[PDB]
């Protein structure tokens, strides 16, 4: 739900 | 001033010999050993499709959410096989499962971006482990998701979406009638469970953006935290990111600084 | 008793390596001539009659509707059109719009289908994309039956032969796994009356539900001038006798209107009438 | 993983494309449909189902369930209002048949329901109301016969016939998508005997  | 057709002088049927029948099984018969049961038989759950020779199975992700013990079964033997869960993405409604047998009849897997409506499709399920269960349709609509006329049902959920050449062109899934069924497409597919496989579970991407579309207000047309800019297609942004894959390397577009600002979509 | 030979060959599509068999190249002209019908959320599909920009619906998808708009299947977005006609009891009805070189349905004579036939059901639900769905002629009777799922979507559609032709215009009714669709023929005829005049060919019908009972007269109608008051039994038109209201309203809809007929009506007695249709 | 995609697809194969043809499966089912009959009673909405000729002198094969409970089955041929009478019935098959005084009536020819397999054309034909029949385009979806062709009230009792127009099941009605029938070779078992003695042992 999240990275970069 | 109708236009009109010309008159109808012939009509062609099926081979009207007393000796032969027309039938579809030829194009079918070697995909249904690849199509799978899969239980925890009475009280069945889904099928399933074989996707390697060592062992490895797709499945829809609500087939078999919720269960402790998965046991597949495959057409032929009758032996029932202890099932392992790979990854599930609860998105797409895929799961990958594994069970220990070499030499298993797999399936292969058709482009799902060169198919057109009206394309001969068969949806083939194994709902209780003793015997295939074959639909046939056509596609009726495509896109993300196939529509057929064939019969999709829990029976053929999970199942195989095959073309006439047996080619996997996407997986059933059953949905809560209008007589029309749904299908994961084969390329969504393949590159699920590559994932689910690789990584254990499906990996997205992140920015830190909230997007949004321009309609009246067009204008010449960080990552922690927050942030609500503009794009061109708020739409294609979130999928480009979503198959970003965790921590690459990033291109974007101006505007001004940070926030209100305007990503164009293009290259890398 | 009587047995077939056992089966010997069993043939199938081409299924090579490099092919599939699919309907695709058949369908793929009369695709481009089912628009979209919108309102203002849509909610049917039509069929391009003129090259233009007359189009055939049904009568009840428009029925009601604020403002049609037709999206068409050419990588195009909502057009405006304006409305031709309805026929009530044909449930047809055309638009128009305002575009010419369009992708035109040619029709197919509905005589000359038969029972078997393989036939294709075209829809455009959203204005995104086509909805086909595939099925034989079921039955034939005074519509068209058809094992191809007719939906909402479908509704307004195109139902066409294996060359593309319109055999029939789909019909949704209130959901079973048969579909209806109203014949070419029929529908190619309501049609040219309907861009010629306002197309009616009957008079008035002051009835409702031993012959047919009447339910309803309309004011300032042939039925009111005559004397139809409500509750009558409509038992003969001039010499056929009506068995029910469906026989009946064949006969006023045969007649061209403005012309005389003649009644028998039993109000616990039997009392005849002369009246001039409308 | 080794996911072992399929060749590309080059060509795409459809229907004879010519502007004065059609393709249609009229010629293969066209005699079959002359044996169906629809089964009604004496006290239009009096359906009950359809059923299929099997002998030329009047016998008919149909389901149990269409005519439990009736007066005397009134049969009609695709004519008007025939009197029938009961010869045999057999509950567990779901099977019965019935018998009207014609004669030289079209006939449907059996076929060899172990020599059908899953993906073969079958052809679902039903007089429901008596005013015509209905037919329904499916294939063999497992192997009871299992087909998605239409099986609903209106078919009950009528006839499953491959691309030929033989017999390779009587339908039954089981009140989503998956229609059955009972194997022609099983029917043709069951109605010799219902017409030599009054029913099945067994």
């Amino acid at each position: 739900a999240a990275a970069a | 001033q109708i236009q009109s057709m010309p008159k109808v002088k012939e009509r062609v049927s099926v081979p009207s010999k007393d000796d032969t029948i027309y039938s579809y099984h030829d194009s079918i018969k070697d995909s249904i050993k690849a199509v799978v049961n899969i239980s925890t038989m009475e009280r069945a759950l889904g099928s399933g499709v074989i996707i390697s020779k060592d062992g490895y199975i797709v499945t829809n992700n609500h087939v078999i959410d919720g269960a402790d013990k998965i046991k597949v079964t495959i057409p032929g033997s009758n032996k029932e096989y202890s099932a392992t869960l790979v990854g599930t993405d609860s998105e797409s409604d895929l799961a990958v499962i594994r069970i220990t047998k070499d030499n298993l009849p797999t399936i292969k897997f058709s482009d799902s971006n060169d198919i057109s409506v009206g394309d001969l499709v068969f949806a083939i399920g194994n709902p209780f482990g003793v015997g295939e269960s074959v639909t046939q349709g056509i596609v009726s609509a495509l896109n993300n998701f196939i529509q057929t006329d064939a019969s999709i049902n829990p029976g053929n959920s999970g199942g195989a979406l095959i073309d006439s050449r047996g080619g996997l062109v996407g997986i059933n899934t059953a949905i809560i009638n209008h007589g029309i069924g749904f299908a994961i497409p084969s390329n969504m597919v393949k590159d699920t469970v590559t994932q689910l496989i690789k990584t254990g579970k499906i990996e997205r991407g992140y920015l830190g953006v909230g997007l949004q579309d321009l309609s009246g207000d067009l204008q010449n047309s960080w990552d922690l935290i927050t942030e609500v800019n503009g794009k061109k297609v708020k739409n294609t942004n979130e999928l480009r990111n979503l198959i970003g894959s965790m921590l690459p390397n990033q291109r974007v577009t101006l505007k001004v600084i940070r926030d209100k600002k305007e990503r164009a979509f293009t290259l890398t």
